[PDB]
DNA sequence: CTGCATCCGTGAGTCGAGGGTGTTCAATAATTAGCACTAAAAGTTCCG
DNA sequence: CGGAACTTTTAGTGCTAATTATTGTCAAAACCATTGTCACGGATGCAG
RNA sequence: CUCGA
């Protein structure tokens, strides 16, 4: 309901739909914290 | 009827594993086009899934077998 | 990224304006005037104060606050460094997740 | 130690003579800028005006000294910092956290909403229903033109026409798509 | 409009407008991922930046 | 818009068209129009309500 | 038909959208919420009417 | 080499409402923002 | 729906004239706030 | 800056 640009899209369709089903994906603002601590020395990335 | 779930706690008694098999009887009556066991009243899917539960027809037993057994009919249609 | 620093065109004289651009600018500015300095063969102490000045500019844009003196650009008030982005009650790990 | 030997001994090719006077001036330079311009900004242009004086010290007659040369050109460099300042964007006019809670936000919020984009796929989804169920003619125009972006020499080529049926062509899809397209944007 | 070198370009971080490139020469569908002959920016989205 | 930009996307940039972006009531508040004023720049001409 | 119409129904404020609104209000919960939250009972499940 | 005491970096609640500012010399060498002129391609009515 | 006359423009050439950033400096040239918050740890110098 | 909790 708050951060993800494909998840809430998908999550209005499927309401109307009659489909009471949700999407995980994730989150932007995360990956925002991400780029900030991506923009300093300091090396961090998502493993497999 | 819906003010107390105690009962349903009773029955399976760890209280966290009540809205999996509640919520997954939901899902298969509101995707899958399937019967009702217990007559409605014209109520949702979660007041039919928690007296499915409370009637005890319904618990994690149950619809493991179901699937298996509705998997064994349609591999056995598939041909 | 420019979309995590927004600088748009606001209605009026007004402008809307993150505050890293200035310390972003500065840095650019000190970095070419050192790499132009050290071309027409200049005095030691001109190009050490240069460093400085560029070393200064790095270590107030990491975190401002951690050097001999807090450097402002206007109300009197200090710059918004990408650690103190972070930190306090107004960062990513108190206001936005 | 006086300033006409150093200045002579610099034009003489003396290269470490300059900081004999700049750790002797850089003090009254700095205090002197900072009067004009903010106190953030004042060693790039007390550098500045001392790359200057640097690199225009052969043009020095010697009918004065060398403080009133400096003052001189550190005023001229923070005047001219001014207008440079005065040419550029302000740098901490409004915070960006206030602004988005804002009236008049132009890039800091977005008209985005599900139900938006669920309505933009059902006027797709009716734009092209209306691109079909016409004749084969229009479409393969409307289609050659629209979803392609070609000239009309190409059209007139390929499907052995004029250029004037193929401008009543499009007139007529487009009236075609304006009056279904229209009455769902309101 | 953005600096051709600066702290907001096009050609190192994206174009500004949806599907439509800096110069303004490219903006159908059909040069949808080719650069210019000057910029020389890949048109896209604004999602990019 | 999503819906204006889809159809700025497959047929737009014409430059004729002009966008409905008017001053509008808020929803709730359900008010009379009691004074209209108007205050206008010099070299700008004036319409008859003005 | 579309989800046009049904925003304008319910932007006209009909009265063909109230028993749909009791109809799916029958068994629907909702979260209650103080701004200030101390302890656990802060944020409980009612039965809307 | 075992402790004295002097500073330097951390922090100090949450949810809504209204209202929002920056300290200037002269004269130019290039330099790019309007702007006239075509461009028929592209757009818009009209007759069978 | 098929055609030519009618009409309105978004792209390419230029060209002059306000926006750009430059050159000069040569009697001498007395300079920002702070200052009415509290409470921890621990790396530092003396200073024997 | 201020207001209610
Ligand atoms: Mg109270
Ligand atoms: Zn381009």
């Amino acid at each position: 309901k708050s951060d993800d640009v494909n998840g809430r899209t998908k999550m209005y369709k499927n309401i109307v739909d009659g489909n009471h089903q949700m999407e995980p994906g994730m989150p932007e603002s995360f990956n925002v914290l991400l780029k900030e601590i991506r923009s300093l020395g300091i090396n961090i990335e998502l493993e497999d | 009827a819906r003010v107390t779930v105690q009962d349903a706690v009773e029955k399976i008694g760890n209280r966290f594993d009540l809205v999996l098999v509640a919520a997954r009887r939901a899902r298969q009556m509101q995707v899958g086009g399937k019967d009702p066991l217990v007559p409605e009243e014209n109520d949702k899917t979660t007041v039919i899934a928690l007296r499915e539960i409370e009637e005890g027809l319904i618990n994690n037993q149950i619809l493991d077998v179901r699937e298996r057994q509705e998997q064994q009919e349609q591999e056995a249609a598939e041909l | 990224p420019p979309d995590l620093r927004p600088l748009v065109p606001l209605d009026g004289g007004r402008f809307a304006t993150s505050d890293l651009n200035d310390l972003y600018r500065r840095v650019i500015n000190r970095n070419n005037r050192l790499k132009r300095l050290l071309d027409l063969a200049a005095p030691d102490i001109i190009v050490r104060n240069e460093k400085r000045m560029l070393q200064e500019a790095v270590d107030a844009l990491l975190d401002n606050g951690r050097r001999g003196r807090a450097i402002t650009g206007s109300n009197k008030r200090p710059l918004k460094s990408l650690a103190d982005m972070i930190k306090g009650k107004q960062g990513r790990f108190r206001q936005n997740l | 130690l006086t300033d006409q030997v150093l200045v002579e001994r610099v034009q003489k090719g003396d290269q470490k003579a300059f900081n004999l006077l700049v750790v002797r001036y850089q003090h009254k330079v700095a205090s002197l800028v900072s009067r004009y311009v903010p106190s953030g900004d004042v060693p790039d242009v007390v550098q500045e005006a001392f790359i200057k004086a640097y690199r225009a010290l052969d043009s020095f007659r010697g009918d004065s000294a060398f403080y009133t040369w400096l003052y001189r050109i550190a005023v001229n460099t923070a005047k001219n910092y001014l207008v440079a300042q005065g040419r550029r964007p302000p740098s901490s006019d409004v915070d960006a956290i206030e602004a988005e809670n804002f009236e008049s936000g132009g890039a800091l919020k977005e008209i985005s909403n599900p139900e938006n984009l669920m309505l933009s796929e059902e006027l797709r989804q009716i734009v092209f229903r209306t691109i079909e169920s016409l004749p084969e003619d229009l479409r393969m125009a409307i289609t050659l033109r629209e979803l392609d972006g070609l000239s009309y020499e190409e059209i007139a080529a390929i499907m052995d026409c004029p250029v004037g049926t193929v401008r009543s062509r499009i007139f007529r899809a487009r009236e075609a798509i304006d009056n279904k397209v229209q009455p769902l944007i309101r | 409009k953005p600096e051709r070198d600066g702290l907001f370009c096009a050609r190192i971080f994206g174009p500004v407008k949806d599907y439509e490139c800096l110069c303004g020469k490219y903006k159908r569908l059909k040069h949808r991922g080719v650069i210019c002959e000057k910029c020389g920016v890949e048109v896209t989205q604004t999602k990019v930046r | 818009t999503p819906e204006e930009k889809l159809l700025r996307a497959i047929f737009g940039e014409k430059a004729s068209d002009v966008k409905d972006s008017s001053l509008r009531v808020p929803n709730g508040v359900s008010g009379t129009v009691i004074d209209v004023q108007v205050f206008t720049r010099d070299g700008v001409e004036k319409d008859k309500r003005a | 038909t579309t989800i046009k119409a049904a925003k304008k129904m319910v932007e006209r404020e009909e009265a063909v959208v109230w028993d749909i609104l009791d109809e799916v209000i029958r068994e629907h919960p909702v979260l209650l919420n103080r701004a200030p939250t101390l302890h656990r009972l802060g944020i409980q499940a009612f039965e809307p009417v």
